C-alpha cells in the first residue's frame, strides 16, 4: 500500500517526500512539475531505538566517507563491503572481525536504516544558558517573568553554565557570586561593541558563566531583586531600550568564552528597540510602529537598517554555533520583524504573547524545558548535516532553521534554492520537531543523511538516515511516477517554497501557474471541456490545499502586524507535515447530540444553530458555540440536573482541546466565542479568486485549454 | 630702634615664642585692628611710593587665614549690608563718621548715606572680623548641600598598603561628625583599570558595584541612588564601608587610571558639586592623564619640577567651574609625579596630603598620621561654593595671588570649597603715591554656603599706616611674613625658571635689603626688625622645598612646597624653624595660671647640635609633627619616670607615644605636651623614637644652623652676606 | 519633562524653598525671579505663562507662591496637581513661620520633599498669559 509506505518512512526516516519514483532520464527530470523534495525531520523520535555506542564505518573512499548501512553490498566470507555510492570496496575494522551471517551488525539491518551512534571520546563540554533580560517593562509583567526565570534556574542540569545580562537604557552583564556585593559591568546602550572590544574590557567556567551547583543560590536572589529600568519615562514617550545592544553584548560574550559550543541566548523582550543599533521605532508615542501598511508605502524608517543589524548577530552567532531566542510579551509590537533573523538563521524559538503575566507564556515556557523519559532536555545543539547523494542526484538547497557552510562537491547543483551551495549545513539548535526542507535536483536512489550534535547530556551523537526509492521503469514513466505522488508532502514543500520568495522578494502568479500546469499533466480531461476533468486519489487533495495557502495569513500579510506575519512564517518553516496541514488547512470538529464528535468541512455550510464546533488552527484553539446552543447556554440549561447530556455537549470539545493543549509547544490561544461574539472572526475568515467551488470551476477552464 | 651686629651676638633668638608686630597706629586704631592670625602684612608701615618701596629691597603683601576657627564671631543678620557705593567695600571700623549720617569710605574715599537701619556703635564698626547673612542677590542659586565623593584607589599596590582599612573606619565613626543637616549627601568610587561605583537603595539586600570599562568615554551609570541621602540611607552606608576593605584582597589589577576616574568623578558631582575626596598610591599609567616614570635624583645631581602634563589642570579648572573642590591623598612609596597630579587640588582649592611609604603593618608612623589628619578632615568646618575678594585702599594695587584657588576675572577668587587650615598670600605694589592718605586699609570679604544651607559673607578688615622714611620701613618690617612671601616668590621661581635662580633670588632678597640698609646709615649691622632676616631665609634654603644637596627625592620636595602655598604662615614658620626644647628638666617656671595644670615654659633653643646633650632628651615642635630625641647617656631617672624604661637600649624603635606614667616628671612633660597640641587643630604626632641610632634621626636635618657636607653654616652665612652687602 | 521648583513669600520674593538638577538654569530662575517681584495681592491665584520652549506653573496660598517650570508639553493638569501636594505639605510644616522668617531660604530643607513628590509626576509609569508680557 502506498499510503502505507509514506507513514511508516516518515515513522522510520523522518522524511516524506513529495515523490517516491524518481525520473530514469533528463528528459522527465526536467519537465517534473513539482521538484523532487524531502521534508526530513533530523531528530524525529521513535520506539526506543537502541543507542548505538560504536564508532561510525568509513568508507576507504576519500571524496565520498559515506556511512555504512543496509544498502551496502556485505561479503561475511572475505570480510569486505561494497560502498553503495561511489562502489568502493572496503576492508572491515577490528571490532568487526568475528561478524557473521547470523550475529551482523545492527547498520545493515533495513530496520536500522536510520540510526544514532554515540560518540565518546573527548571530554563533555556543560551547557549554556545566558539569560538576557529587558527592564523597560510594567511592575506585573516583569515580576512573572523574574518568577518564570527562576523556575528555569530549578531546572537545569547541575553542570549547566548560567549568565545574566540585564537592559534597559543601559546594559548589565552581571559577575555571579562575588560575595555581599553583586557587582556588574554597564555599558552604553547607544554604540555597538565588536567581541574583541568586550574581551579586552571584561578580562571551564568564567566569571559571568558559573555552574549552576555552586551559583543557583545567588542568582536565584539576584532575579528576585531585578527591578525596572531605573530612568524615568517622561510624559507621551517610550522607554529608551537598548535589544540591539544587549543582544551584541550577549553574543560577543559567549563569542570569545566558549565559541564553538553549544550554548542558548535567551532574550526576553517587553517592547520595541527605541535606541542604538538595531533601533525598529522612535521614542515619542505619537509615531505608531511599523504596519504593513507603512511598510509598503515607505514610512517605516528603522525596518532596513534595523533588519541589517540583526542579521549580522544572526551570522556572527551562528557561525560560533550559538542558539538565539526570543520571548516577546507586550501590547504592542515589539520588532519580530527586524531581529527575525536570530531565531530563523539559528535553531532558536520565538514565543510571541500579550504579557508574560499570562497563563500563554508561564506554561510555554516550561515546555521549552521539557525533557525525556531519562531527565534530559529534548534540545540538541550544534547540528553538522551533511548529505550524501547518489552519482545522478544533485542539492538544489535547504528551506529551514539552518546556515550553510559553504561545502563544494560532485552533489551540489548549479541552481539553488533557499540556503543552497553547499552539501553541508550547520542548526545550532534543534528539536525532535525541527524540520527541513530539502530540494533535490535530477543530473535504486539513495540519499544519506548525516546529522552531528551535542545531546543535552553533553555526549556528541552522529544520527545516520539513509533512504532509497525506484528509478521509474523506462517503459511505465510517468504512470509509476504519478502513483507514488505525496500531495501533502508536496503542497508544504510548495508552501515552503512561496513563503520564501515573499519573505525574501508577485508569488501567487507563481503558485497558479504550477497549480496548472500540474493540473495538465497528472489531470484526465478532454480539451476544452473543463467538466470532464478528475484527479486521481492520488492528486485530489492538491487542488484544495493551494487554495487555502493562497488566502492564508502566510501570504495575505495584510490584515496583520508585520510581528504577527514573521511569527507565523518562523512555526511553519519548522513543523513537520502532520502539523503544517493544520496551519495551511485548519481541521474542524463537530459536536452535538446526533452523534458523536466527527470531522467536518471549513465551509460556511458547516456552520449549524444546533452545533458545536471546534477549529484547530495551530496557533489558535477556538470553541464556536452557535446561535441555538448559545441561547441554551446563556438560559443556564447546563446547571439544571435534567440536562447532564447538555453538560455533555458543552464540555466534550473542551476535554479534547485540553490534550491538545499541552503537546504542542507554542502553547496556542484559547478562544471561546459564539455567534454574534467578536472572537468569531477567526472562524469565519479561515472557512468557506473567492470560494473553492469558483476556484475550481477557473482551474478546470485553464487546465482543458492552452498549455 | 636700636641697630645690631650679627657677627657678635650668635643668640639673637628669644627664649619666648615670636609675636607679630604692632602696626604704629593710634591706641584706639590699633585696639579696633585685626587679629594678626587671620590678617597679616610684611611691612605693617606701608612704603608711600613705589620708589621707597623699590629701595627698601623688602617684597609688599599680604599673608590671610581668612576661614580660621574662631573663639568667637560677631553674626550680624541685618535687613540691609552696608557697603560703599563706589568699590562695594564693606562698613568696616576704619571708616570715617562726619555728618553722623554719612561716613567717608577708606578705600575709595567716596563718602556714603548711613541708612535707617550713635551709628560709630553699629557692630559693624566696632569689630574687625564680622560675618553676615548675605540676601538673596548674594547667591547664583539655591545654597547647594553637603555633597561628598570618595574616590579610592584599589589596584593591587593599593590594596598592599592597607590604607582602606583605615580610612573605612574613620568614616563610620565619623559618619555622624561629618559637617551638615538633612540635606548631606554621600558617595563612594574605586577605580583600578575600570571605574567602580556603588548604588545604594533600601529595597535591596545589598549595594551594588556597576564597573565602567570604556575608559575612552565614561559615563554616569544611574540616575539616582549614586549620591544618595546620608540621613536616610545610614545603615546602606555603614554596611558598604564594612565590607570595602575586603572586595580586593586578591587583587591582581596593576595599573590605575586616575585620569579616567577623576572625569566620571567629575560627572557625578557636576550637577551639584561638593567636596572630592581621592586616594591614590602609584602612577597614573591607564588611560587619559597618563604620566611618565621618571628616576629619583640623588645628591650628586645639580638643580637641573613643572607638571608633565596640562591634564590635571584642564581638569580642576571645570571642577572648579561646577564648584567641585579636590583633596588628593597621596599614598605612594615610589615615584608619581605630584607636580601634575597637584594641579588637581591647587587649581580647585582643595589641598594634598601625602603619606610616603604607607604601609598598615610597615610604616605605623605614617598610619597614625593618616588617622590624625582624617580625624581633622573629616570633623573640621566647611563651606561651599564660595568666593573671596580681597580689596584695598585707593593707590594699592594686588598683582600676584598665593594658594588653591582660580582667579576668576577682576581679581576675584573662586573657592569651590573653603576649608579652615588654608592659608593664602598676595603681593601688591604702590600704583599711586599714597601722598593724599596717612592710613590705608585690607579688606577681605568671603562668600561662601555654609553646611546648613545658609549664605553667609565673611570678612576681615586690616589698617595699616603710610610713612615715607627708608628708617621708617625698617621698623615695620615683620620678618616672620616676609618669609613666608619670600618662601611663595621663591615656589613660582622654581617652576617659572629654575630651583637655582628661586634659591638665589632668596639670598639677594637678604642681600639687597642689608645693602640698602647699609647705605642710608665694620661687621654686618641690621635693623631689630630683621635681625632673625639671614636665619629664617638660611632656614628657607635648608627647608625640603629648596634643598639642594640633598637625597630629597622629587615627590618629597613638590609636596614641600604644596604646604609653602596653602599652609598658614605660623605653621609655615613651625615647619621651617622648627622649636627646640629641652624637656628632661621641666621646673616650675610655667603656666602655672590654668588651675591645677602648671605646664612648664622651658626657653626655645636655637637649631644647632652645640645646643643638645647626649646628657638629656630634647623635644622638637614642627607644626605637624612632635619629635622627642633622647640622648645616649641619658639620665636613670628621665629614663623610669617618664619613658617607663630601665634602660636606654630597651627604648622601642617605633614609639607612637609617651606612657602616662605615675610620676611628677611624666605629669610635667605631659603637661607640656598637652599644652602644645592645644594651641593647634591638627594634632601633631609624638613619636620618641628619634634616639641616637635609629636610622629614622631627619631630627638633625632641621639643625639649621649647623653646616652639612652640601650647606653653609648660620655663621658661615653670615660671612657670605657681609661680603656681598659692602661688595 | 524636566522641573525647576521655587516657593516665595509673595509679598517682599523671599525665597523659601527651591530644587534644581541640571546634569540654562541662568535664564529661568531669573525670569522666575521677576516674577516673585511682580506678584502682589491683586495677582491672580492660579496662572500659567508660556515662555517659548518652557512654560511655568504657580498657586498662591496663604501669602506663598509655588512656581513650578517645565517644557510646555508637560500636561498642565499634571503641573498644577504637584504644586498643590507641595502647599499642602508646606503649608502644615512651615505655614504658620512663613511670615515671621527673614533669611532667604529658611526651609533649605524641604528640598527632600521637593524632589521625592517631584519624582512621582516626571515619570508616567487658572490663567494662560505670555510671560514677556508680564515682565
Ligand atoms: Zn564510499
Ligand atoms: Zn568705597
Amino acid at each position: 500500500t502506498y499510503l502505507e509506505f509514506i507513514q511508516q518512512n516518515e515513522e522510520r526516516d523522518g522524511v516524506r517526500f513529495s515523490w517516491n519514483v524518481w525520473p530514469s532520464s533528463r528528459l522527465e527530470a526536467t519537465r517534473m512539475v513539482v521538484p523532487v523534495a524531502a521534508l526530513f525531520t533530523p531528530l524525529k523520535e521513535r520506539p526506543d531505538l537502541p543507542p548505538i555506542q560504536y564508532e561510525p564505518v568509513l568508507c576507504s573512499r576519500t571524496t565520498c566517507r559515506a556511512v555504512l548501512n543496509p544498502l551496502c553490498q556485505v561479503d561475511y566470507r572475505a570480510k569486505l563491503w561494497a560502498c553503495n555510492f561511489c562502489y568502493q570496496r572496503n576492508q572491515f575494522p577490528p571490532s568487526y572481525a568475528g561478524i557473521s551471517e547470523l550475529n551482523q551488525p545492527a547498520e545493515l539491518l533495513p530496520q536500522f536504516s536510520s540510526i544514532e551512534y554515540v560518540v565518546l571520546r573527548g571530554p563533555q563540554m556543560p551547557l549554556i544558558f545566558l539569560y538576557v533580560v529587558d527592564t523597560c517593562m510594567e511592575d506585573e509583567d516583569l515580576q512573572a517573568l523574574k518568577e518564570s526565570m527562576q523556575m528555569s534556574l530549578s531546572l537545569l542540569p547541575p553542570t549547566a553554565l548560567v549568565g545574566l545580562i540585564t537592559f534597559g537604557r543601559m546594559v548589565q552583564v552581571h559577575e555571579l557570586g562575588c560575595e555581599g556585593i553583586s557587582k556588574s559591568y554597564v555599558f552604553r546602550g547607544t554604540k555597538d561593541l565588536s567581541a574583541k572590544q568586550l574581551q579586552e574590557m571584561l578580562g571551564p567556567s568564567n566569571r559571568f558563566l558559573q555552574p549552576v551547583q555552586k551559583i543557583d543560590m545567588n542568582l536565584t536572589d539576584l532575579l528576585g531583586e531585578l527591578q525596572r529600568d531605573p530612568w524615568p519615562v517622561p510624559q507621551g514617550k517610550r522607554p529608551l531600550r537598548s535589544s540591539g545592544v544587549a543582544l551584541s553584548i550577549a553574543v560577543g560574550l559567549l563569542e570569545c568564552t566558549f565559541p564553538n559550543t553549544g550554548a542558548r541566548i535567551m532574550m526576553f523582550i517587553g517592547g520595541p528597540a527605541t535606541q542604538g543599533p538595531g533601533m525598529v521605532v522612535g521614542d515619542e508615542l505619537k509615531t505608531p510602529i511599523r504596519s504593513w501598511h507603512d511598510i509598503d508605502k515607505d514610512n517605516a524608517k528603522y525596518v532596513k537598517k534595523g533588519t541589517k543589524h540583526f542579521e549580522a548577530l544572526a551570522n556572527r552567532a551562528a557561525t560560533t554555533g550559538h542558539v538565539i531566542d526570543i520571548y516577546a510579551c507586550a501590547l504592542d509590537q515589539t520588532g519580530l520583524l527586524e531581529m527575525k533573523c536570530c531565531p530563523n538563521l539559528t535553531g532558536g524559538y520565538m514565543v510571541m504573547g500579550d504579557s508574560f503575566n499570562t497563563s500563554l507564556f508561564k506554561q510555554t515556557f516550561q515546555r521549552v524545558f521539557t525533557k525525556d523519559m531519562h531527565g534530559q532536555f529534548k534540545m540538541g545543539f550544534g547540528g553538522t548535516l551533511e548529505i550524501k547523494t547518489s552519482r545522478e542526484i544533485k542539492i538544489s538547497g535547504a528551506i529551514g532553521p539552518c546556515v550553510s557552510l559553504n561545502s563544494k562537491g560532485p552533489c551540489v547543483s548549479e541552481n539553488e534554492i533557499g540556503t543552497g551551495g553547499t552539501c553541508q549545513w550547520k542548526i545550532c539548535g534543534l528539536s525532535p520537531t525541527t524540520t527541513l526542507a530539502i530540494y533535490f535536483e535530477v543530473v535504486r536512489g539513495a540519499i544519506q543523511f548525516v546529522t552531528q550534535y551535542q545531546h543535552s547530556s553533553g555526549q556528541r551523537r552522529i544520527r545516520v538516515t539513509t533512504i532509497a526509492r525506484n528509478w521509474a521503469d523506462a517503459q511505465t514513466q510517468i504512470q509509476n511516477i504519478a502513483a507514488s505522488f505525496d500531495q501533502e508532502a508536496a503542497a508544504i514543500l510548495m508552501a515552503r517554497l512561496a513563503i520564501y520568495r515573499a519573505e525574501t522578494e508577485d508569488v501567487l502568479r507563481w503558485l497558479d501557474r504550477q497549480l496548472i500546469r500540474l493540473c495538465q499533466k497528472f489531470g484526465e480531461y478532454h480539451k476544452d471541456d473543463p467538466s470532464s476533468f478528475r484527479f486521481s486519489e492520488t492528486f485530489s487533495l492538491y487542488p484544495q490545499f493551494m487554495f487555502h495557502l493562497r488566502r492564508s495569513s502566510f501570504l495575505q500579510v495584510f490584515n496583520n502586524s508585520p510581528d504577527e506575519s514573521s511569527y507565523y512564517r518562523h512555526h511553519f518553516m519548522r513543523q513537520d507535515l502532520t502539523q503544517s496541514l493544520i496551519m495551511i488547512q485548519p481541521i474542524l470538529y463537530a459536536y452535538s447530540f446526533s452523534g458523536p464528535p466527527e470531522p467536518v468541512l471549513l465551509d460556511s455550510s458547516s456552520i449549524l444553530a444546533d452545533r458545536i464546533l471546534l477549529m484547530d488552527t495551530f496557533f489558535q484553539i477556538l470553541i464556536y458555540h452557535g446561535e441555538t446552543i448559545a441561547q441554551w447556554r446563556k438560559s443556564g440549561y447546563q446547571d439544571m440536573p435534567e440536562y447532564e447530556n447538555f453538560r455533555h455537549l458543552l464540555q466534550a470539545p473542551v476535554d479534547d482541546a485540553q490534550e491538545i493543549l499541552h503537546s504542542r509547544f507554542p502553547m496556542p490561544r484559547y478562544i471561546d466565542t459564539e455567534h454574534g461574539g467578536s472572537q468569531a472572526r477567526f472562524l469565519l475568515s479561515k472557512v468557506n479568486d473567492v470560494s473553492l467551488q469558483v476556484f475550481m470551476d477557473h482551474l478546470k477552464k485553464l487546465a482543458v485549454s492552452s498549455a | 630702634l636700636r641697630v645690631v651686629n650679627l657677627l657678635q651676638e650668635r643668640n639673637m633668638l628669644p627664649s619666648t615664642p615670636l609675636k607679630p608686630p604692632v602696626p604704629n597706629l593710634h591706641e584706639d586704631i590699633q585696639k579696633l585692628n585685626c587679629n594678626p592670625e587671620l590678617f597679616r602684612c610684611t611691612l605693617t608701615s606701608i612704603p608711600q611710593t613705589q620708589a621707597l618701596l623699590n629701595k627698601a629691597k623688602l617684597p609688599l603683601g599680604l599673608l590671610l587665614h581668612p576661614f580660621k576657627d574662631l573663639v568667637q564671631l560677631p553674626v550680624v543678620t541685618s535687613s540691609t549690608i552696608v557697603r560703599c557705593r563706589s568699590c562695594r567695600t564693606y562698613i568696616n571700623p576704619f571708616v570715617s563718621f562726619l555728618d553722623q549720617r554719612r561716613w567717608k569710605c577708606n578705600l575709595c574715599y567716596r563718602v556714603n548715606d548711613v541708612p535707617e537701619e550713635e551709628p560709630h556703635r553699629r557692630p559693624e564698626v566696632q569689630n574687625a572680623t564680622i560675618e553676615f547673612m548675605a540676601p538673596s542677590e548674594y547667591m547664583l542659586r539655591p545654597p547647594q548641600p553637603p555633597v561628598y565623593l570618595f574616590v579610592f584607589d584599589v589596584s593591587h599596590n593599593a590594596v598592599e598598603t592597607g590604607y582602606l582599612n583605615s580610612v573605612c573606619q574613620s568614616l563610620l565613626d565619623n559618619l555622624d561628625l561629618l559637617p551638615g543637616n538633612t540635606r548631606t549627601k554621600i558617595g563612594f568610587i574605586t577605580f583600578d583599570s575600570t571605574i567602580h561605583f556603588y548604588g545604594l537603595q533600601e529595597s535591596l539586600s545589598q549595594p551594588q558595584m556597576l564597573i565602567v570599562s570604556d575608559i575612552e568615554d565614561v559615563f554616569i551609570p544611574m540616575p539616582e541612588n549614586l549620591l544618595v541621602n546620608l540621613n536616610e540611607s545610614k545603615e546602606l552606608v555603614q554596611d558598604l564601608l564594612k565590607t570595602l576593605p575586603q572586595m580586593f584582597t586578591k587583587t591582581l589589577e596593576t595599573q590605575s587610571a586616575l585620569g579616567p576616574a577623576l572625569q566620571a568623578a567629575f560627572k557625578l558631582m557636576s550637577p551639584t558639586g561638593g567636596r572630592m575626596s581621592v586616594f591614590q598610591t602609584q602612577l597614573p599609567t591607564l588611560g587619559v592623564g597618563a604620566l611618565k616614570p621618571r628616576e629619583e635624583p640623588n645628591h650628586r645631581s645639580s638643580a637641573k619640577m613643572t607638571p608633565s602634563t596640562d591634564f590635571y589642570k584642564k581638569l580642576a579648572l571645570d571642577c572648579s567651574g561646577q564648584q567641585v573642590a579636590v583633596d588628593l591623598f597621596l599614598l605612594s612609596g615610589q615615584y608619581s609625579d605630584l607636580a601634575s597630579l597637584g594641579c588637581i587640588s591647587r587649581y580647585s582649592a582643595g589641598s594634598v596630603y601625602y603619606y610616603p611609604s604607607y604601609h598598615h603593618q610597615h610604616n605605623p608612623v605614617q598610619v597614625q598620621k593618616l588617622q590624625k589628619e582624617l580625624q581633622r578632615y573629616l570633623t573640621r568646618k566647611i563651606g561651599f561654593e564660595a568666593v573671596m575678594r580681597i580689596r584695598c585702599t585707593k593707590g594699592l594695587s594686588i598683582h600676584t595671588f598665593h594658594g588653591n584657588f582660580f582667579v576668576r576675572s577682576t581679581d576675584l577668587l573662586s573657592l569651590p570649597n573653603v576649608n579652615p587650615d588654608a592659608g593664602y598670600a598676595v603681593q601688591m605694589s604702590v600704583e599711586e603715591s599714597l601722598t593724599d592718605t596717612q592710613l590705608v586699609s585690607f579688606q577681605s570679604a568671603l562668600l561662601y554656603t555654609s553646611s546648613k544651607g545658609e549664605r553667609r559673607i565673611r570678612v576681615h578688615t586690616l589698617c595699616l599706616p603710610v610713612v615715607s622714611t627708608l628708617n621708617d620701613v625698617f621698623l615695620g618690617a615683620d620678618v616672620q611674613a616676609i618669609s613666608g612671601l619670600l618662601a611663595n616668590m621663591a615656589v613660582d621661581r622654581s617652576m617659572t625658571a629654575s630651583l637655582s635662580d628661586a634659591r638665589d633670588a632668596l639670598v639677594n632678597a637678604v642681600i639687597d635689603s642689608l645693602s640698602a640698609y647699609r647705605s642710608s646709615v665694620p661687621g654686618l649691622m641690621v635693623p631689630f626688625s630683621l635681625r632673625l632676616f639671614p636665619l629664617f631665609v638660611l632656614a628657607l634654603l635648608k627647608q625640603k622645598s629648596f634643598q639642594t644637596g640633598t637625597n630629597a627625592r622629587l615627590d618629597e620636595r613638590i609636596f614641600a612646597m604644596c604646604q609653602v602655598k596653602n599652609q598658614p604662615l605660623v605653621y609655615l614658620m613651625l615647619t621651617t624653624h622648627p622649636s627646640l626644647y629641652r624637656v628632661d628638666n621641666l621646673s616650675d617656671e610655667g603656666a602655672l595660671n590654668i588651675s591645677d595644670r602648671t605646664i612648664p615654659q622651658p626657653p626655645i633653643l636655637q637649631l644647632s647640635v652645640e645646643k643638645l646633650s647626649r646628657d638629656g632628651a630634647f623635644l622638637m615642635d614642627a607644626g605637624s609633627v612632635l619629635m622627642l630625641w633622647v640622648g645616649k647617656n641619658c639620665t636613670q631617672n628621665f629614663l623610669s619616670q617618664v619613658l617607663g624604661v630601665q634602660n636606654y637600649a630597651s627604648i622601642p624603635q617605633p614609639m607612637t607615644d609617651l606612657p602616662e606614667l605615675d610620676t611628677p616628671e611624666s605629669a610635667r612633660i605631659i603637661a607640656f605636651i598637652s599644652w602644645l597640641r592645644e594651641q593647634r587643630p591638627f594634632f601633631p604626632i609624638l613619636y620618641v623614637i628619634a634616639d641616637e641610632s635609629p636610622m629614622k634621626a631627619n631630627f638633625l636635618q632641621n639643625m639649621i644652623e649647623d653646616r652639612t657636607e652640601s650647606a653653609l653654616s648660620y655663621y658661615e652665612f653670615l660671612l657670605h652676606i657681609q661680603q656681598q652687602v659692602n661688595k | 519633562m524636566v522641573l525647576l521648583t521655587m516657593i516665595a513669600r509673595v509679598a517682599d520674593g523671599l525665597p523659601l524653598a527651591a530644587s534644581m538638577q541640571e546634569d540654562d538654569l541662568q535664564q529661568y530662575q531669573s525670569q522666575a525671579k521677576q516674577l516673585f517681584r511682580k506678584l502682589n495681592e491683586q495677582s491672580p491665584t492660579r496662572c500659567t505663562l508660556e515662555a517659548g520652549a518652557m512654560t511655568f506653573h504657580y498657586i498662591i496660598e496663604q501669602g506663598v507662591c509655588y512656581l513650578v517650570l517645565c517644557e510646555a508639553a508637560f500636561p498642565k493638569k499634571l503641573a498644577f496637581a504637584y504644586l498643590e501636594d507641595l502647599h499642602s505639605e508646606f503649608d502644615e510644616q512651615h505655614g504658620k513661620k512663613v511670615p515671621t522668617v527673614s533669611r532667604p531660604y529658611s526651609f533649605i530643607e524641604f528640598d527632600t520633599f521637593i524632589q521625592k513628590t517631584k519624582k512621582l509626576y516626571i515619570d508616567s509609569r487658572i490663567m494662560v498669559a505670555n510671560i514677556e508680557e508680564v515682565l
